[PDB]
């Protein structure tokens, strides 16, 4: 099973699909092939919670049924900076204007 | 795959393959006119959706697997729709 | 008219699938090409029908008329019967375009009148009140052939 995600730190959004059996590692040379940072330089998240390398995509909780095409999965990313990692950090997207009257 | 950048006009960054962009006859010439966009008219909560229907069209487009809609909340329906205008999508 | 079904008289059992969100509004194009729309089915039911080989069938959304996919395509013509097994029709939702999926949406939430007091190009307001509509499509599908 395919899993679409959005790879997100700071003002960069990645989007790519992985197998739901491929491994935290395995993204970490996904994002290293476009970002140019190796997986060791490299922290995944969950939400809040750091993932682990070795573990599947399917055991972090990336699913066909949450990880959808037009509704893809967040995994956090924060790089090492030199020595050590920045905190995680993801700008949220701009605020829709309100409705318009006709609309409400 | 190749990557190409789209920039919205609050300055975030979508990496997305460049098959999926090209799907987008506006984007494509904007590329040949390089492998990053600017867009100043498209904040990041439009270009956001955007990129997700390049994901959704090039997986369902010839699936016999049923196809499940594409939603859109009524906040952003307008400038999306002016976003799919021009870039013609 | 160039699309209308043939009045073979010889039946064709047809099961109707709605696998889609939409209220499907099946439509038959009788004899002289005119569309007879037929009862509808609730998103994600069934129906076994009785029709003929030769005869002509499209889909749309009961609501709004947009326009659904069956077998992966616009028309649906009954076959020949193999084993007594009726024909499956799997109606599905198209990949509309952004732009389509998006005037649906805004169609949705603004009363008609009202079209024109949106902030948006010109161009775009023509686009919204030409809604979908079976006419319109007979006769772009008719001049394809
Ligand atoms: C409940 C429901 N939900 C979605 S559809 C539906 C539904 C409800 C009723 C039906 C009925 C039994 N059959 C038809 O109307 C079929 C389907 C299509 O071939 C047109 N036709 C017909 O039966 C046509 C049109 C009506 C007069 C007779 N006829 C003939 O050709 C002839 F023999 C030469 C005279 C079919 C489907």
């Amino acid at each position: 099973m395919d899993v679409f995600l959005m790879i997100r730190r700071h003002k960069t959004t990645i989007f790519t699909d992985a197998k739901e059996s491929s491994t935290v590692f395995e993204l970490k040379r996904i994002v290293e092939g476009i970002l140019k940072r190796p997986p060791d330089e490299q922290r995944l998240y969950k939400d809040d919670q750091l993932l682990d390398d070795g573990k599947t995509l399917g055991e972090c909780g990336f699913t066909s049924q949450t990880a959808r095409p037009q509704a893809p999965a967040t995994v956090g990313l924060a790089f090492r900076a030199d020595d050590t990692f920045e905190a995680l950090c993801i700008e949220p997207f701009s605020s829709p204007p309100e409705l318009p009257d006709v609309m409400k | 795959m190749m990557y190409v950048k789209l920039i919205s006009s609050d300055g975030h960054e979508f990496i997305v393959k460049r098959e999926h962009a090209l799907t987008s006859g506006t984007i494509k010439a904007m590329l040949s006119g390089t492998n990053e966009v600017n867009f100043r008219e498209i904040p990041s909560h439009v270009l956001s959706k955007v990129c997700m229907y390049f994901t959704y069209k090039v997986r369902y487009t010839n699936s016999s697997t049923e196809i499940p809609e594409f939603p859109i909340a009524p906040e952003i329906a307008l400038e999306l729709l002016m976003a799919a205008n021009f870039l013609d999508c | 008219p160039v699309l209308r079904s043939v009045n073979s008289r010889e039946p064709s059992q047809v099961i109707f699938c709605n696998r889609s969100p939409r209220v499907v509004l099946p439509v038959w194009l009788n004899f002289d090409g005119e569309p007879q729309p037929y009862p509808t089915l609730p998103p994600g039911t069934g129906r076994r029908i009785h029709s003929y080989r030769g005869h002509l069938w499209l889909f749309r959304d009961a609501g709004t008329h947009d326009g659904l996919l069956v077998n992966q395509t616009e028309l649906f013509v009954p076959s020949l019967n193999v084993d007594g097994q009726p024909i499956f029709a799997n109606i599905t939702l198209p990949v509309y375009t952004l732009k389509e999926r998006c005037l649906q949406v805004v169609r949705s939430l603004v009363k008609p009148e009202n079209y024109r007091r949106l902030d948006i190009v010109r161009s775009l307001y023509e686009d919204l009140e030409d809604h979908p509509n079976v006419q319109k499509d007979l006769e772009r599908l008719t001049q394809e052939r």
